[PDB]
């Protein structure tokens, strides 16, 4: 599950840090990928 | 006497090449036997991600990006000299490696 | 350092003991609590990698196998760390049935689990989730009179915070026969909360007290109205007069008038 | 031997905050099978059990005792279920009642420590 | 009764030092149950 918000779904099972695609878009600029193009 | 070799990582060039010249200069205004701030390519790493969140209108697709930089520096010079600008050159951003075998 | 054939075997039994979930425990397993030296032995079976089945049905085994101290140890040393990293590690902060279920099996031995679970977890960051859970599991099990009023009188003596006055409100609310020194330190506890306009307060005296406060206050002295003195009741009343509730003030202050001294 | 009300009241009052500290076995067969293993740091056994086969059995190993058993004498029954905590539960205001026991063994003694001493000492002369 | 219970209870960290003090014991496979290497053995022969 993602582990942020009890979400079964959405999982980026990637590299191993398993937030799904909703918390990730937000997390991603405090883990490092940023907006280029 | 240890010949060592040293490996910069970052994403911020600036931070990267304020690192490294101050490595060169630092290391050679204290004479010591170097070779140069080698650059490897900038790899770009991106990832492939769909315009459609909820499942309204057709699918067309989008890019996120990343522009990961590294350098290397050659050295010979005793333990006292790496320990202190190991130390000294500790930086945020950038990520530096220390490695003494030449094997 | 151990025996490589420790070593190997409760490394074997630690890889059984992450997937385990039904039938019966290794054999190796159910021979530890027999060992003089249990806890260097079940720290290769690795402690944090069972599945919560294991946490369960090992603390059914310990704490109903080993001493006191050895259940107050195995309760500190596993059990609270278990809960708070699957407390902390979950999404919805949830806990599992199976470790709380296993709480519930270390309160069966009162003086193990406040010990070694309940007083090492309010002194080391208890928020209010971990505290509305084992708030949960204390407000559910049924504990002796004088354990019951040992632990009330050791958190009456800790620094307040809201969960602290959830678990005095659920021991209070338990209404057992206390002596008259656990009494004495709820009426302490109760007196450290008013204003001496003497020049001696701390943060105590002017702080906001929530509804739990003066429930804790109300079942105090709905219950040991009898077990105070004329003294301290008047510090009591005094308390109320200062540090009143507007529905709850009048009422303690009523369940403090309608009683006898001793 | 002969025994003093001081003796039986300090033993029932023995009873009484060592059973706090969770460390008797009230009963004939807890107290047997305490005194089989060792665990019996005194015993206490009333002078009034109507029938005395079960204590003609405990009275052939208390007139030959061994180095680990040391015993004591009670005056009732109920009252001996009463400090055991059985009995009957009476103090200033409430009050609970219960069926009273035989004989109690104190197998931790914890908060009467020095008063166990005292009485197993007292019982030595 | 109280007063016993309460010394470990408000001081269980130095009871428990002090318990842990007094009664350490480092790993002896003798000074177990002597039967317990039979049982080593009889599990892992499965
Ligand atoms: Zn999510």
């Amino acid at each position: 599950q993602c582990r942020v918000c009890s979400s079964h779904t959405g999982l980026i099972r990637k590299y191993g840090l398993n937030i799904c695609r909703q918390c990730f878009r937000e997390k991603a600029n405090d883990i490092g990928f940023n907006k280029f193009r | 006497i240890i010949k060592i070799r040293i490996t910069l990582t970052s994403t911020k060039v600036k931070q990267l090449e304020n690192v490294s010249s101050n490595i060169v200069k630092n290391a050679e205004q204290h004479n010591l036997v170097k070779k140069g701030p080698v650059r490897l390519p900038t790899k770009v790493l991106k990832i492939s991600t769909r315009k459609t969140p909820n499942g309204e209108g057709s699918k067309t697709w989008e890019t996120y990006e990343m522009r990961i930089h590294k350098r290397y520096i050659d050295l010979e010079a005793p333990v006292q000299i790496v320990k202190r600008i190991t130390q000294i050159t500790i930086e945020p951003g950038v990520d530096v490696e220390v490695v003494v075998a030449s094997n | 350092a151990l025996p490589e054939k420790v070593i190997k075997a409760y490394t074997t039994v630690g890889s059984i003991l992450k997937t385990w979930t039904h039938g019966k425990l290794p054999k190796l397993f159910k021979v530890i609590p027999s060992l003089r030296n249990w806890q260097d032995v079940i720290y290769v079976t690795n402690p944090e990698e069972w599945s919560p089945h294991v946490v369960y049905e090992a603390t059914k085994l310990f704490v109903s196998n080993l001493t006191a101290k050895e259940s107050q140890k195995f309760i500190n040393l596993i059990l609270l760390e278990r809960f708070r990293d699957n407390i902390e590690t979950s999404e919805d902060h949830s806990l599992n049935y199976h470790i709380y279920r296993a709480v519930k099996k270390s309160l069966y031995k009162p003086s193990a689990f406040f010990k070694g679970f309940l007083f090492p977890l309010v002194e080391t960051g208890c928020n209010v989730r971990e505290a509305t859970i084992a708030g949960s599991v204390l407000a559910k099990v049924s504990v002796p009179a004088l354990h019951s009023s040992a632990a009330l009188s050791y958190l009456l003596r800790l620094p307040f915070s809201p969960p602290t006055t959830v678990f005095i409100k659920i021991l209070l609310d338990k209404k057992y026969a206390l002596p008259y020194q656990t009494v004495d330190d709820c009426v302490y506890y109760f007196m450290r909360f008013r204003i001496l306009d003497d020049g001696s307060n701390g943060e105590d005296a002017t702080r906001v007290l929530p509804v739990i406060w003066h429930k804790a206050f109300l079942t105090f002295a709905q219950r040991y109205k009898n077990d105070i003195t004329q003294d301290q009741r008047d510090f009591l009343l005094e308390t109320v007069r200062q540090r009143g509730h507007k529905d709850i003030g009048p009422e303690i202050r009523r369940e403090l008038l309608a009683g006898a001294s001793r | 031997q002969t025994a003093e009300v001081t003796i039986e009241d300090a033993l029932k009052v023995v009873l009484r905050t060592a059973l706090v500290h969770d460390g008797l076995a009230r009963g004939l067969r807890e107290s047997t099978k305490a005194l089989t293993r060792g665990e019996a740091l005194l015993v206490v056994l009333v002078s009034s059990v109507t029938e005395a086969n079960i204590i003609k059995l405990v009275e052939g190993l208390a007139n030959d005792p061994e180095n680990k058993v040391p015993l004591i004498k009670v005056a009732d029954a109920k009252q001996l279920g009463e400090w055991a905590g059985l009995g009957k539960i009476d103090r200033e205001g409430n009050a609970r009642k219960v069926v009273g026991a035989s004989v109690v063994v104190v197998k931790n003694w914890g908060a009467e420590t020095d008063e166990l001493s005292m009485i197993m000492e007292h019982f030595s002369q | 009764q109280y007063d016993q219970i309460i010394n470990g209870y408000e001081n269980y960290e130095e009871e428990l030092e002090e318990d842990e003090e007094q009664n350490y014991q480092p790993f002896d496979m003798s000074a177990e149950r002597s039967d317990f290497e039979s049982m080593l053995d009889d599990f892992l022969d499965n």
